[PDB]
C-alpha cells in the first residue's frame, strides 16, 4: 500500500478532498493564533512599558 | 418632592441633594448663637488610585478606576456641630450619619481596590 510518507498524495486528483485538508490546515492555524494569544495575554505584566 | 415609590430603584437615592445656579447667596453667621449642619451628603463621581510604580524618582499619578460595587457609595445623614471660632471661621465637628461605604473600585487591568470611603470623626 501507500509508504507513510505518501499517504496524502491521495489528495492529488481529488479537489473537494484538498480544499477539506486545506480548510483543516488553515482552522489549525487560526486555533493556533487564538490560543498563542489567549497564552499571552494569560502571562503578560502591562505594568510597565519601560522596563 | 418624590416619594419613595418615585424614587425606588433610579439611582437617586445614592445621589445628594443640589442647588439651582440661582443660589449664589450668603448664609449670616451671628456669632451670638450656636449652630449645627443638620445634614451632610457627600457623592462620589470619580475615585482616583495612585499607581505604585517600581522606582521613586517616578513621580506615581492618581489614575482612574471602575467602580465595581454599584450605587451604593454615598455618605448621607450626617449631622453635628458647627461652631464659630475666635477669628470667626467656623469648625464643624461630626457626631453620626451614614459616614463610611465600603466600596471597590478596579484598576486597569482587574486589581480591585476595595476602601472604607469615610469622613468618621
Ligand atoms: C494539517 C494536518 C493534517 C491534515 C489536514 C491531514 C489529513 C489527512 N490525512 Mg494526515 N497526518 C498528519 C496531519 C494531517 N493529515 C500528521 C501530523 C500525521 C502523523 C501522525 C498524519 C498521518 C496520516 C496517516 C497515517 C494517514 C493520514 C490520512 C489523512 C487523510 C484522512 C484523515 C486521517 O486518517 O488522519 C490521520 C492522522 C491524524 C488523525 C493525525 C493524528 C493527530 C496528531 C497526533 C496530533 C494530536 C492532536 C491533539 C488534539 C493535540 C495533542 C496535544 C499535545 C499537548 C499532547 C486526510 C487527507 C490517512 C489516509 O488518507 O492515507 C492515504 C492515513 O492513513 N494522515
Ligand atoms: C506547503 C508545503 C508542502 C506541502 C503541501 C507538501 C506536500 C506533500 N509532500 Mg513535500 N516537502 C515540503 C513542503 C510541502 N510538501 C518541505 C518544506 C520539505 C522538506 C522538509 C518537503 C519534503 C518532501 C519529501 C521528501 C516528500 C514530500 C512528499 C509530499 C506529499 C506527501 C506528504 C505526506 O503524505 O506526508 C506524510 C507525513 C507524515 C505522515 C508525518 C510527517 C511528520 C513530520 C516529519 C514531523 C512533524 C510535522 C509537524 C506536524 C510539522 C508542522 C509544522 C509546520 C510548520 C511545518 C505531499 C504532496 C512525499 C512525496 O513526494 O510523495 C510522493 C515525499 O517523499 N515532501
Ligand atoms: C469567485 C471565485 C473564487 C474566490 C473568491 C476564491 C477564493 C479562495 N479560494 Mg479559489 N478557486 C476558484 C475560485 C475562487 N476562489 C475556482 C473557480 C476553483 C477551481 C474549482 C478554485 C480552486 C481552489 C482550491 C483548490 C483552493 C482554493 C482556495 C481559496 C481560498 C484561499 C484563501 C483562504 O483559504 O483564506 C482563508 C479564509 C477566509 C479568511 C474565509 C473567507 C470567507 C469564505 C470564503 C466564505 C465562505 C462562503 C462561500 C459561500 C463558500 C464558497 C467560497 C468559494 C467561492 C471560495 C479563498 C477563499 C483554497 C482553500 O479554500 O483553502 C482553505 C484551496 O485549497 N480555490
Ligand atoms: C508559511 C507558513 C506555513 C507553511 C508553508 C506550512 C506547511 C505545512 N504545514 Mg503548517 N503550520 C503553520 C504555517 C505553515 N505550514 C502555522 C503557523 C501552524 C500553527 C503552529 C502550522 C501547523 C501545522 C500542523 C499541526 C500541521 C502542519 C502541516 C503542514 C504540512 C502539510 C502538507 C504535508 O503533508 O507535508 C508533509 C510534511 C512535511 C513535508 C514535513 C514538514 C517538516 C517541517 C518543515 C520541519 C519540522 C520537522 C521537525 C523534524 C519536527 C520537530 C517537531 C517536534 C520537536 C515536536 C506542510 C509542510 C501538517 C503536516 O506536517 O502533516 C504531516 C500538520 O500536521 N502545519
Ligand atoms: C467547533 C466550533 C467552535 C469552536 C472552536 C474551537 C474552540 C477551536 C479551537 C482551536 C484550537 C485551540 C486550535 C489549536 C491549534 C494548535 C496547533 C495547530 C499547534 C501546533 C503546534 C506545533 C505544530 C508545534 C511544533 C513545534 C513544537 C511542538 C516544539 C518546537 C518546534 C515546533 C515549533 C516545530 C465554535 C464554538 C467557535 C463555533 C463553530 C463550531
Ligand atoms: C454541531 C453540534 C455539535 C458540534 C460539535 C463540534 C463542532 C465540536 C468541536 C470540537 C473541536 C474542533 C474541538 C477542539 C479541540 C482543540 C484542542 C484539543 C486544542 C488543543 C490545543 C492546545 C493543547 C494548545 C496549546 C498551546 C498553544 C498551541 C500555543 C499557546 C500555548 C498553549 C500551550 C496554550 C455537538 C456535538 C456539540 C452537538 C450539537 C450539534
Ligand atoms: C474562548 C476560549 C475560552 C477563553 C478562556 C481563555 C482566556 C485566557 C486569557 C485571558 C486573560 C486573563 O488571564 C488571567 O488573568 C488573571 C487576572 O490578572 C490572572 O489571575 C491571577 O492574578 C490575579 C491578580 O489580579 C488573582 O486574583 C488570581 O488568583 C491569579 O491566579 C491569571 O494569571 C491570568 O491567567
Ligand atoms: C475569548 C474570550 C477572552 C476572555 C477575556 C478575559 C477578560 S480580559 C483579561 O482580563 C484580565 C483581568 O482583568 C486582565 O488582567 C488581562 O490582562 C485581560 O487579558
Amino acid at each position: 500500500g501507500l509508504p507513510w510518507y505518501r499517504v496524502h498524495t491521495v489528495l492529488i486528483n481529488d479537489p473537494g478532498r484538498l480544499i477539506a485538508a486545506h480548510l483543516m490546515h488553515t482552522a489549525l492555524v487560526a486555533g493556533w493564533a487564538g490560543s498563542m494569544a489567549l497564552y499571552e495575554l494569560a502571562t503578560f505584566d502591562p505594568s510597565d512599558p519601560v522596563l | 418632592t418624590l416619594t419613595y415609590d418615585d424614587i425606588v430603584g433610579t439611582g437617586l437615592a445614592n445621589k445628594c441633594p443640589t442647588l439651582d445656579d440661582t443660589a449664589r447667596g450668603a448664609y449670616p453667621i451671628d456669632s451670638s448663637q450656636t449652630y449645627r449642619i443638620a445634614r451632610l451628603c457627600l457623592q462620589p463621581t470619580t475615585f482616583l488610585v495612585k499607581e505604585e510604580p517600581k522606582n521613586k524618582r517616578q513621580e506615581a499619578e492618581f489614575v482612574p478606576t471602575k467602580l465595581v460595587t454599584r450605587e451604593t457609595t454615598s455618605l448621607d445623614q450626617i449631622q453635628g456641630e458647627l461652631k464659630v471660632n475666635s477669628d470667626g471661621s467656623l469648625t464643624f465637628v461630626e457626631e453620626d450619619g451614614i459616614d463610611f461605604q465600603p466600596v471597590t473600585v478596579q484598576m486597569a487591568g482587574g486589581e480591585r481596590i476595595p476602601l472604607l470611603f469615610t469622613v468618621k470623626n
